[PDB]
């Protein structure tokens, strides 16, 4: 967006020496097939299980009976005969 | 306010009637003017 001098104007480009026109263009690369090589296994030894963990432990809890259930010799109370 | 233009050669010219000369005498003179261009600016 230059502004005309009308004073001192100039023309457009004229030719100047040049770079040797084909060293200016590239050759297109050629490439060969490619092979990702050797026979993969099919696991790994992993430093880490890949499972999940748990934050907190729980308390388990299995069920237990008792015995054989005896009886008792009781201390016996007194005869109600209007004492009591 | 009038400057001297003319359009043929010394057309008008500059007089100087010495009295007395030397060896060696010289006039030296010195001009101011405006001088054209051909071919104007043309807006570009």
């Amino acid at each position: 967006m230059a502004l005309i001098n009308p004073q001192f104007p100039y023309a457009g480009p004229v030719p100047i020496p040049g770079p040797a026109p084909t060293e200016t263009m590239p050759l297109l690369n050629y490439r060969v097939e490619g092979r990702i090589a050797g026979i993969q296994q099919a696991r790994q030894f992993m430093p880490f299980l890949q499972g999940p963990h748990r934050e907190v432990a729980e308390q388990t809890y299995y069920a237990i009976g008792t015995g054989i259930q005896m009886g008792q010799t009781f201390n016996q109370p007194l005869i109600n005969t209007q004492e009591g | 306010d009038k400057p001297i233009y003319t359009l043929q050669y010394g057309n008008v010219g500059f007089v100087v009637n010495p009295k007395t000369v030397n060896q060696n005498a010289r006039l030296l003179m010195g001009y101011e003017y405006f001088t054209s261009r051909t071919e104007l600016v043309n807006a570009g």
